[PDB]
């Protein structure tokens, strides 16, 4: 069941990324309409996937970055970014 | 008579220089310009620029001024069409052209040359995926993702030339060709007949002979 | 920089029939120095008519030209078979630049003919390396103005498709075309029915060869 | 030799993304000393992984990317990118 996950393999959670820019909201919807959600920063924060879900939105709304959010985030419902499905 | 040659066909990666050559003969090369006109795919005949064989003077068009060099030789007798650092769009054929009024002047074209194609892309010489098109009924091969032209599809080893339709060659956003090849035969043969498509891709050396059997299931 | 526009879009005419090409020119072309050439496919072009007025040497009779200042006209009495080609007027008078015509193809008029509809489902083959590409064939018709759409689930698709034509038939002067549509192969597997919509002269109703996923 | 790669598995090769930005010489010299080379970028151009390799070095020194250069008339070739060893 893993030469059948066309994009990231973790465990038995297959990611697929889309390359088109979408806002967070959007991305939900797009992930939803294929029964699947966008990826959890705390089963990613630790593992080798980081590196690929660097700036990709995550569950929370709040993007996936390397380093803890630094207190300031203000508003990111006003922006487009790439993301994962799983 | 008058002929005007050169080696067409000639594959540049943008950034690289082509250099055109144009051999005449039957007349006097000292006596005429000769001009050169390119036919981009889309556009029309665009006038490019003359050379003197006497001389070694050039005159170009705006929009060729300073990125084409015309030369020549009255040895070999040969005027040399030079573009350097080409670009996408410029993918076109040069024409050769003896004009003919005589010096510093203009007239109508006297004579002309084989056209120089010209393909200007980044993509590298690729072989083509082939998949059938199982199917009056038609059947067909795709042949997807190659670069660069031609690719010479026969069927059945070129037994089969009647209801056959090679499309000419698609450009794809990856900057691959693909190119479909079909043909209408009758449904009494579905069953005694295996239909081969031959397709060759000469820069890559690919040979692949496909079989399109009729659908199972 | 005179224009040389040339009206006839497509001259499409019987064989032996008469062919009158306009080509008009943006300012005069002093002393009427214009030009005809006759490109037949994959050869380099040919002189016809150079004065607007004179033939050149070994070139058929039926071949004419005529016309002064901004309008001038190619005649072709009896339409040869090897007349079917495409033709520029090219001007020297005001030069330089020597600009040319955009040229038009002379096409040859039959019967209209109904488009042969087939539809050919992405092979298995294909249905391993990622992606789908189901094509939609129109055999045999005239005239070559004819729309191809795509639906999927009847849904219609835009700006994922190409497509291709082939040159007039030596055998029946027909015209081929093909509609390729690709999609990622999960776009394939997110819908059941595919349907392609050809919509022709030579049809009385618009004709959908389909298929499902089976 | 799936779940042990830490990457993106594709007909028996594994991709191992480097997220530090190297030139051509330096991502060469980190693949050969990971065993591994720069990507095919004709092993991967048709397939789904481009959305990864997108501006990642190739094995010819070309970069991958979807569309065709148009220009590329600058000839200092220094820049750096992310690149993948297989």
């Amino acid at each position: 069941h893993k030469e059948s996950c066309n994009g990231l393999y973790y465990q038995g959670s297959c990611y697929i990324l889309h390359s088109d820019y979408k806002s967070f909201e959007d991305a939900k919807a797009n992930c939803a309409a294929e029964s699947s959600t966008l990826p959890n920063k705390s089963d990613v924060l630790t593992t080798w996937l980081i590196d690929y879900v660097e700036d990709t939105w995550g569950s929370d709304g709040n993007p996936i970055t390397k380093t803890t959010s630094d207190y300031q985030d203000s508003d990111v419902s006003q922006e487009v970014r790439k993301y994962f499905c799983t | 008579q008058v002929q005007l040659v050169q080696s067409g066909a000639e594959v540049k990666k943008p950034g690289a220089s082509v250099k055109v050559s144009c051999k005449a003969s039957g007349y006097t090369f000292t006596g005429y310009y000769i001009h050169w006109v390119r036919q981009a795919p889309g556009q029309g005949l665009e006038w490019m620029g003359r050379i003197n064989p006497n001389t070694g003077g050039t005159n170009y068009a705006q929009r060729f001024r300073g990125r084409v060099t015309m030369t020549r030789d009255t040895s070999i007798s040969t005027a040399y069409m030079e573009l350097s650092r080409l670009r996408s769009d410029d993918t076109a054929v040069f024409y050769c052209a003896k004009i003919y009024c005589r010096g510093d002047c203009y007239s109508y074209f006297d004579y002309w040359g084989q056209g120089t194609l010209v393909t200007v892309s980044s993509a590298s010489t690729k072989g083509p995926s082939v998949f059938p098109l199982a199917p009056t009924a038609a059947l067909g091969c795709l042949v997807k993702d190659y670069f660069p032209e031609p690719v010479t599809v026969s069927w059945n080893s070129g037994a089969l030339t009647s209801g056959v339709h090679t499309f000419p060659a698609v450009l794809q956003s990856s900057g691959l060709y693909s190119l479909s090849s079909v043909v209408t035969v009758p449904s009494s043969s579905l069953g005694t007949q295996t239909y081969i498509c031959n397709v060759n891709h000469k820069p890559s050396n690919t040979k692949v002979d496909k079989k399109v059997e009729p659908k199972s299931c | 920089e005179i224009v040389l526009t040339q009206s006839p879009g497509t001259l499409s005419l019987s064989p032996g029939e008469r062919a009158t090409l306009s080509c008009r020119a943006s300012q005069t072309v002093s002393s009427n120095f214009l030009a005809w050439y006759q490109r037949k496919p994959g050869q380099a072009p040919r002189l016809l008519i150079y004065g607007a007025s004179s033939r050149a040497t070994g070139i058929p009779d039926r071949f004419s030209g005529s016309g002064s200042g901004t309008d001038f006209t190619l005649t072709i009495s009896r339409l040869e078979p090897e007349d079917f080609a495409v033709y520029y007027c090219l001007q020297y008078g005001n030069s330089p630049p020597p600009t040319f015509g955009q040229g038009t193809k002379v096409e040859i008029k039959r019967t209209v003919a109904a488009p042969s509809v087939f539809i050919f489902p992405p092979s298995d083959e294909q249905l391993k390396s990622g992606t789908a590409s189901v094509v939609c064939l129109l055999n045999n018709f005239y005239p070559r103005e004819a729309k191809v759409q795509w639906k999927v689930d009847n849904a219609l698709q835009s700006g994922n498709s190409q497509e291709s034509v082939t040159e007039q038939d030596s055998k029946d002067s027909t015209y081929s075309l093909s509609s390729t549509l690709t999609l990622s192969k999960a776009d394939y597997e997110k819908h059941k029915v595919y349907a392609c919509e050809v919509t022709h002269q030579g049809l009385s109703s618009p004709v959908t060869k389909s298929f499902n996923r089976g």
